[PDB]
């Protein structure tokens, strides 16, 4: 485990959890709450 | 309706107890995607593989043939690689299987049971009790001896001895 | 349309136009997989960049002796 | 025990507030209490089995912090020395004991718990946490065998909270757990190597 | 070869395992598939629509 | 079988597509003509 | 000084699509004129 | 009437015509294949592989020919140096023979599909019109695949059953074809380790084996089948372009950057090399090794071999070309001829100089010497400028140490400023310029001229794949559109954008 391996893990956690985590499940709620009236 | 083994997990739906052997015991579940007769087929053979090379262990630890040389069973291995004898063994295991393949085929058509090459020379299993029986004990052999090759293999591996000059001196390591 | 031997062999090969899997079927593993390509792609790519120095990995013209 | 008045509906954690939909005093443990709303997007089922597993491992965990800090099995203590807590587990991967204890429990783990995964997701009788491992039949009646999985729960919780204390205890200081306690003063602390 | 008479109707999801979920998600069992997408998928529009022809024109 | 191809189209190019291409063949020529000779 | 075989590449570059484009609409006119 | 850029589109509904067209590209690709290594045998000059060697005549095929296996020819020569007895049908000929025998069974295939266009095969049993299961022939094609790549890295590469690939050392001295044992830890992702290549084919053979399986065994989701557009063989193309040009800026890249699998015996060297000075400090160690056994500077520089050397010139970086400079890189500079040893420069006083080497970016530079200090000692005027620190003035003198010209020592100016002009491209070098008429601009290696065509048409498939994922996903207004769009472009008219049933 060299310190641009360990690096390259933390870098690919930080991205999930701050990018892809907050973005994906904000999209999920406002998806799920402000529907579309398909009538 | 639970394992009887597992407690916990359900009972798996090819699992339904005919066979010998069959406690429910399939965690990963195997039997639920594959045939249930190819992998007995493939557990027995496993097995009588096993049971036959445990066997081997212990005589050729005990007794080797005064023609061949004496030495370890598994580093014998690469001598029979170099001398042709692994390559005659191969040479009639294929000659054995090649016919074992139109039986493995016969299984898939469902004219052939799991195993069964009707091969009872002796004449030792005939009342079907006591055949039930000899299958309950066949399987669990099988597998305490798939088991216990792996076990002689790795102890020789990590301690550079056999299994009876381990059990001689007991060095832990 | 002539039959031939090679295509009365190849016809079950060529014979499921428009057959489909209904419903998402198995985009989800499909999903796992390209991302595990993508990983794998980026771990090649950082080492190849130099970004992403891994032991005994000498990205170098030096490392063939 | 599962009276109503340590679990379930009549008490309710952070009073004055709403208890969450999902929420609704069934599971054992159920205090009302879950901010963030952590039970609105997880499966019930998924969340008591990690608890209930991690409060296991965590009990496990924290008498292994109590016994190694007294009690050190012989041929151990000569090929370890006096290390302990984050420094056993660096010379155990070298050792041995601890790729053993890996496999082992992984192995234990594939084989047990990925399948009761999947059977008590999908809708099996099992319930989370439940292995059916109940040898010398302790805990046969009901009533004695709902105080016994709150009683587990809470230890469970207790047990992780501490193993957590206890890590960050050897982390800033430099001593096990009854050392850390007999030894208070936060001076004259040695090396903590990770 | 995965076995005959399986399907994702008589199987019971409650009895599923690692080996029988990953072959529900790899696409096992699918006899239910005899749909078609009945879409020609290479049809270009051909409705030309005639502009009425002006009394300026 | 061997025979009238359904997939047979005719191909047009009208008076205004030859001059364009005539056009951008020979000044492509001209602009090229410099380089490929040195 | 100047390159040979530079004549063969400008010569025959300018020729063949000149050709080609040629020979397209000779066979359109053609093609107009037999429909009529 | 059809344009003229749509005239291949009728082969786009007829399967039978479409393995015809594609039979005759094939067989075109194969057939110039040939003739290309036909020419490239033609005009290759096997004398001197030192300082001649195929990336100095241009040879484009004939590195690809050697990388993998194919170093022999009939006439009894090898690409190595070496004399062959007995050459063999795999030579540069043979390959050459057997992609033209190649190239005209295909053209005979072709005619056969395009007259036979009809066959049963093409045609769907359950409505009867010519259709084509793309799911499942990329099942059928990736399972070959992938047995043709395990394969080859199982046994041509590691020599189970082949020759091997062509493994050099970190310097390109002594490269051959050799079986190449596959590394299967993490050093198999180091680029220029060449068990990466065996490991790597092995692996991906495998799993695209496996794959293949799938592929046919899985029928896709009716989301990605109607997503895709999977019934319309344009999403075939689209993705295949994708994935082209993708493998294309991957060849680009490891031939420009330089990699195990593109050689510098074969391709020559790269710019990187001459930027970082690496056979400079490769030349400059062994020299300082021999100094310290007690050697004199005439041995120390005499046991460089001329192959280093002459990798430690500017007119062999690929990064000194011309766009229109045509030719093999014997045409620029000329061809090389012998080594004339290292220069080293010294003043009245002694003191050693260094000529400043041209960076890749000049097409001309200064000619400067600086100290072991770095400072301007004494240089060349522009041209008739006035001069300070001149060549005349300082008295530079030059002593060659090995080559050629080892151990004389030139005074006179005139010498001194050209061996000091020749000592600002790197080695000084001796090259015939009457064989070829070479005019003296520097032209690039087979491994730059590689690199632009490929990096250009990856460029533009780029844009083919935009065009055709265009195309495919809008084949319904392909000939424009109707009246029912003016409806979805009310803005707030619906919910969804496009969707009739999210009406306000
Ligand atoms: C999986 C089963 C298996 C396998 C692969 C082998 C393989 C081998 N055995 Mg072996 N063996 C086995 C079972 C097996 N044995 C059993 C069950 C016995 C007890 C009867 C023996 C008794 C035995 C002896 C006494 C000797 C070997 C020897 C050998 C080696 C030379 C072959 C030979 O002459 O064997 C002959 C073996 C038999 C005829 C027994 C076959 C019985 C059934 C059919 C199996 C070879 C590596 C020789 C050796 O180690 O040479 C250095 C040797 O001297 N074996
Ligand atoms: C002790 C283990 C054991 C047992 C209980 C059985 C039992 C059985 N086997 Mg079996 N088998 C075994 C080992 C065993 N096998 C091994 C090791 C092999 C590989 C050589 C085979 C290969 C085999 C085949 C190919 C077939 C069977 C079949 C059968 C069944 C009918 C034959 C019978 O009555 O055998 C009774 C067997 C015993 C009582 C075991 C005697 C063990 C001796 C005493 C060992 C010799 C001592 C030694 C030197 C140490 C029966 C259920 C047949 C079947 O499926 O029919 C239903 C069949 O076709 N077996
Ligand atoms: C999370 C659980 C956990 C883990 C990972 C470990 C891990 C470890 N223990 Mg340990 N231990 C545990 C729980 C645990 N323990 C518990 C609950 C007890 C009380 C019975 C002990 C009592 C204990 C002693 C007395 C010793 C260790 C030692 C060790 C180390 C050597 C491995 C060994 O022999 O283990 C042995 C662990 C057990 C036998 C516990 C098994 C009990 C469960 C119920 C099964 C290793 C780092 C040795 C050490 O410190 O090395 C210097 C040592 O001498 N353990
Ligand atoms: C002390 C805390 C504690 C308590 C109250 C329980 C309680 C329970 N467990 Mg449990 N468990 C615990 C710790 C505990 N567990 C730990 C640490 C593990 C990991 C090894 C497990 C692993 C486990 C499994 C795998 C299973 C249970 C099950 C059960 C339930 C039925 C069995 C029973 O009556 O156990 C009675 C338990 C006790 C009276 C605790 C005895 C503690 C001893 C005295 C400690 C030994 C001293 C030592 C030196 C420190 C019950 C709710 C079963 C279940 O879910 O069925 C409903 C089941 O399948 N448990
Ligand atoms: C119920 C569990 C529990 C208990 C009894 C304690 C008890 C203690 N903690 Mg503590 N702690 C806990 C959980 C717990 N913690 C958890 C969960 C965390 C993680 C956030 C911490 C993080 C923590 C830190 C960071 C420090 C303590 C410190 C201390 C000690 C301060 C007195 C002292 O040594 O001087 C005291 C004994 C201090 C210490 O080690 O002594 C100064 C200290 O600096 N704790
Ligand atoms: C990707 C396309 C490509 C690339 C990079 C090169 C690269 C090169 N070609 Mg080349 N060539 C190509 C396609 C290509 N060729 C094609 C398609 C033809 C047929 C028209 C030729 C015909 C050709 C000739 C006739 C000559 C080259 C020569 C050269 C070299 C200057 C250089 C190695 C020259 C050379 O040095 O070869 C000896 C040379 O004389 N090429
Ligand atoms: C795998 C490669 C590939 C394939 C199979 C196709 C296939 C097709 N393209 Mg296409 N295209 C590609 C790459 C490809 N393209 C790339 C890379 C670009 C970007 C430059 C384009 C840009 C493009 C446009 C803009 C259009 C097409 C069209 C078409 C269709 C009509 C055929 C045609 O234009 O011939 C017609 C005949 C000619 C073009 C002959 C003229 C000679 C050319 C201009 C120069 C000679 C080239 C030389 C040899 C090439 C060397 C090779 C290494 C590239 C056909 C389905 C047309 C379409 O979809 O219509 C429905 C259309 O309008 N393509
Ligand atoms: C996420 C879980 C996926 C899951 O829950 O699948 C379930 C979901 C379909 O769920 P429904 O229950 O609506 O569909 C019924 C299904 O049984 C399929 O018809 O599948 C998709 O949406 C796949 C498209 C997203 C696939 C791309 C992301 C896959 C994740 C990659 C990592
Ligand atoms: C490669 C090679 C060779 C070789 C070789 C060979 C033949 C190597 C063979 C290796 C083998 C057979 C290893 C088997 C291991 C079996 C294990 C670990 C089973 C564990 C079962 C457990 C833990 C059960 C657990 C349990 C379960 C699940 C159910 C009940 C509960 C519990 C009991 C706990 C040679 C010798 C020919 C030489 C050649 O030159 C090189
Ligand atoms: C990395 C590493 C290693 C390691 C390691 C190890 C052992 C890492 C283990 C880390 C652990 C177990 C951390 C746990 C922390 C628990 C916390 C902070 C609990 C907080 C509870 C709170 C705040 C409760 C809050 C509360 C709530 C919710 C609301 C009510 C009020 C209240 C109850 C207060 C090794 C051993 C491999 C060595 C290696 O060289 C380095
Ligand atoms: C100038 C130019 C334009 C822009 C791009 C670029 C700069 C790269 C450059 C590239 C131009 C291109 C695409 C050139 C293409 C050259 C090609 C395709 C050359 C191929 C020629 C094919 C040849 C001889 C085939 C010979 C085969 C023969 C006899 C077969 C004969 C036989 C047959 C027919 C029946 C069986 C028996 C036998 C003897 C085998």
């Amino acid at each position: 485990m060299t310190p641009s391996l360990s690096a390259f893990i933390n870098s690919l956690l930080l991205g999930l959890f701050v990018v892809v985590i907050p973005i994906g499940a904000a999209l999920f709620l406002v998806s799920q709450s402000d529907r579309v009236t398909r009538t | 309706d639970f394992s009887a083994a597992v407690p916990f997990l359900k009972r798996p739906s090819n699992l339904d107890g005919t066979l010998a052997g069959d406690v429910g015991f399939d965690p990963l579940g195997f039997s639920d995607v594959f045939d249930l007769r190819v992998l007995r087929e493939a557990e027995l053979k496993h097995g009588r593989f096993a049971m036959l090379a445990v066997l081997g262990f212990l005589v050729q630890e005990v007794y080797t043939f005064p023609f061949f040389p004496k030495m370890a069973p598994v580093d014998a291995h690469d001598y029979f690689v170099t001398q042709g004898g692994g390559s005659q063994i191969i040479f009639w295991i294929s000659f054995v299987e090649i016919f074992g393949v139109v039986a493995l085929f016969e299984l898939i058509q469902g004219k052939r049971d799991a195993g069964d090459f009707a091969f009872d020379p002796l004449g030792l299993g005939k009342d079907e009790a006591t055949l039930a029986r000899y299958k309950v004990a066949e399987i669990k052999h099988a597998r305490l001896a798939m088991i216990a090759i792996g076990g002689f293999i790795h102890q020789f591996w990590v301690t550079k001895q056999t299994v009876l000059e381990q059990l001689g001196n007991f060095q832990s390591l | 349309a002539l039959r031939t031997r090679l295509g009365e062999l190849l016809r079950p090969l060529n014979s499921e136009y428009g057959k489909v899997a209904p419903g998402w079927g198995t985009t989800p593993i499909m999903g796992f997989v390209m991302l595990l390509f993508f990983l794998f792609l980026l771990i090649i790519l950082q080492i190849y960049n130099s970004s992403l120095i891994i032991e005994n990995v000498d990205v170098d013209w030096a490392s063939l002796g | 025990y599962k009276d109503g008045i340590i679990q379930g509906l009549g008490v309710e954690a952070i009073p004055g507030a709403g208890r969450p939909a999902n929420l609704d005093g069934t599971l054992v443990g159920d205090v009302g209490f879950d901010p963030l709303g952590f039970s609105n997007w997880l499966d019930l089922r998924w969340a008591r089995e990690a608890e209930i597993k991690h409060g296991r491992v965590a009990m496990l965990a924290a008498t292994g912090m109590i016994v190694q800090d007294a009690y050190k099995f012989p041929g151990f203590e000569g090929e370890f020395g006096g290390a302990a807590m984050m420094k056993l587990h660096n010379l155990a991967v070298e050792q041995g004991a601890m790729q053993q204890l890996l496999l082992w429990l992984g192995l234990l783990e594939i084989i047990s718990g990925v399948p009761a995964i999947i059977q008590t997701l999908n809708g099996s009788e099992r319930q989370p946490g439940d292995f059916g491992f109940d040898p010398l039949n302790c805990g046969a009646n009901p009533d004695t065998l709902a105080r016994r999985q709150l009683t587990e729960l809470k230890n469970g919780r207790l047990a992780m909270i501490a193993v957590g204390g206890m890590v960050h205890h050897y982390l800033l200081v430099g001593r096990g757990p009854i050392e850390f306690i007999t030894n208070i003063p936060n001076f004259k602390n040695p090396l903590p190597p990770f | 070869k995965p076995r005959a008479d399986l399907d994702r109707a008589m199987m019971d999801p409650a009895r599923d395992t690692v080996v029988s979920s990953l072959y529900k998600s790899l696409g096992g069992a699918l006899d239910k598939t005899a749909v078609y997408d009945e879409e020609d998928q290479l049809l270009i529009l051909s409705d030309m629509e005639t502009f009425p022809e002006t009394e300026l024109g | 079988m061997s025979g009238p191809n359904p997939n047979k189209q005719p191909v047009e190019l009208n008076r205004t597509s030859l001059f364009w291409g005539l056009l951008l063949i020979f000044v492509l020529a001209v602009l090229f003509s410099s380089y490929f000779f040195n | 000084n100047v390159s040979v075989a530079a004549y063969l590449a400008v010569l025959l570059g300018t020729f063949i699509p000149v050709v080609f484009l040629l020979t397209l609409y000779i066979q359109s006119e053609s093609r107009k004129a037999a429909e009529t | 009437g059809l344009p003229w850029y749509r005239v291949h589109t009728v082969v786009l509904n007829d399967p039978g015509r479409l393995i015809a067209v594609h039979l005759m590209h094939t067989a075109l690709v194969a057939g110039w294949a040939g003739s290309m290594a036909l020419y490239e045998l033609a005009v290759f000059d096997p004398s001197d592989p030192v300082l001649n060697p195929m990336w100095r005549q241009g040879m484009f095929v004939m590195p690809f020919m050697a990388r993998i296996g194919v170093t022999d020819s009939w006439g009894g020569w090898s690409v190595t140096g070496e004399s062959v007895a007995n050459p063999g049908f795999w030579s540069f000929e043979g390959v050459a023979l057997a992609h033209i025998g190649l190239s005209g069974l295909l053209f005979l295939a072709a005619v056969w599909h395009w007259v036979y266009w009809d066959l049963e095969l093409f045609r769907d049993p359950r409505t009867g019109n010519p259709a084509l299961d793309l799911p499942k022939i990329f099942g059928i094609h990736l399972l070959l695949s992938g047995v043709l790549c395990f394969g080859f890295g199982a046994f041509h590469v590691t020599g189970a059953w082949g020759p091997g690939i062509w493994v050099s050392d970190a310097y390109g001295i002594t490269g051959k074809v050799q079986p190449v044992a596959p590394a299967w830890g993490a050093e198999g992702f180091n680029p220029f380790n060449p068990s990466g290549v065996a490991s790597h084919h092995i692996a991906a053979g495998i799993l695209g084996f496996l794959a293949g399986i799938f592929h046919i065994a899985v029928r896709p989701p009716q989301r990605l089948y109607r997503a895709l557009r999977m019934g319309n063989i344009e999403t075939v193309l689209s993705s295949s372009i994708a994935a082209v040009f993708w493998s294309a800026f991957i060849t680009t890249g490891t031939m420009w950057y330089g990699s195990a699998t593109t050689p510098i015996e074969l391709f020559g060297p790269t710019r990187y090399q001459w930027d970082s000075g690496y056979f400079q400090q490769e030349i400059e160690r062994r020299v300082e090794n021999s100094l310290n056994e007690g050697l004199n500077l005439s041995e120390a520089w005499s046991r460089i071999p001329d192959k280093l050397a002459f990798y430690d010139y500017i007119g062999n970086n690929p990064a000194k070309g011309g766009l229109f400079r045509a030719g093999p890189m014997n045409k620029g500079d000329g061809i090389a001829e012998a080594w004339l040893g290292h220069p080293i420069f010294q003043d009245k006083e002694g003191k050693e100089l260094t000529v400043r080497r041209m960076p890749a970016f000049f097409e001309t530079f200064p000619v400067i010497l600086v100290d072991k200090d770095g400072i301007i000692r004494a240089d060349i005027p522009f041209r008739r400028a006035e001069s300070k620190y001149s060549i005349e003035q300082v008295g530079v003198t030059v002593s060659f140490y090995g080559g050629k010209l080892n151990g004389q020592v030139f005074k006179d100016a005139p010498t001194v400023k050209k061996y000091a002009r020749k000592a600002q491209l790197g080695e000084v070098l001796e090259f015939d310029r009457t064989t070829l008429e070479s005019d003296g601009v520097f032209r690039s290696s087979p491994r730059g001229w590689y690199t632009f065509g490929h990096a250009n048409f990856a460029l533009l498939f780029f844009l083919g794949h935009l065009w055709h994922g265009s195309r495919t996903l809008f084949r319904d207004v392909f000939s424009g559109i109707g009246a029912e769009v003016t409806e979805q472009v009310e803005f707030g008219a619906f919910q969804k954008l496009g969707d009739r049933s999210t009406k306000k």
